């Protein structure tokens, strides 16, 4: 289990 | 457009889940599961242009790729720095991957288990929670509601045009 990537496109 | 992509050791997105409602309409009908996070974010940005949530050519658009090291990874704190370093490089690869889209300039923020737990409750991405957190230190005049609709680009100027001085 590595991580979480929270993206926010602008 | 706040979306959380849970990744496996092999960098593949296990689940695509929304952090904010804007990301929810964006990911409606998106099969991006079991694919590498690099392509997942690339298609995601381009679809944000297609839905018309954000302007592709008009503004200097900052696209945020934030990532946090998971809570289960943080069971022990032995060489958690190493995992953060590799996470920083993982994000740096995403950054270089997705910056190939027209007028997309990327910021990458590594976060901890705190920013992610709070971000999912506040309804944002980890980095947009993080710069909001810092903006309340540098000013405090920023509300969490506006953060849902505002640009992360506008959040950068909220932090730089800091007014905790009178």
């Amino acid at each position: 289990m590595y991580g979480y990537i929270c993206v926010d496109i602008n | 457009p706040s979306v959380e992509l849970v990744i496996d050791e092999t960098c593949r997105v296990l689940e695509v889940r929304p952090q904010n409602k804007d990301g929810e309409q964006l990911i409606s009908g998106l099969e991006l599961l079991d694919k590498n996070v690099e392509d997942v974010v690339y298609e995601l940005i381009n679809r944000s242009i297609s839905f018309g949530f954000v302007k592709a050519d008009d503004n200097r658009k900052i696209v945020l790729i934030s990532g946090a090291l998971n809570d289960k990874r943080n069971e022990l704190k032995t060489k958690k720095e190493n995992d953060e370093a590799e996470l920083t490089e993982l994000l740096d690869n995403i950054k270089a991957r997705v910056d190939r889209i027209d007028n997309i300039k990327v910021r990458t923020i590594t976060a901890t288990s705190r920013e992610r737990k709070d971000a999912l409750k506040y309804g944002l991405s980890m980095g947009k929670y993080c710069l909001y957190l810092e903006a309340q230190e540098l000013n405090g005049s920023i509300t969490i509601d506006e953060v849902h609709d505002m640009s992360i680009s506008d959040m950068i100027e909220k932090l730089e045009h800091h007014h905790h001085h009178h």
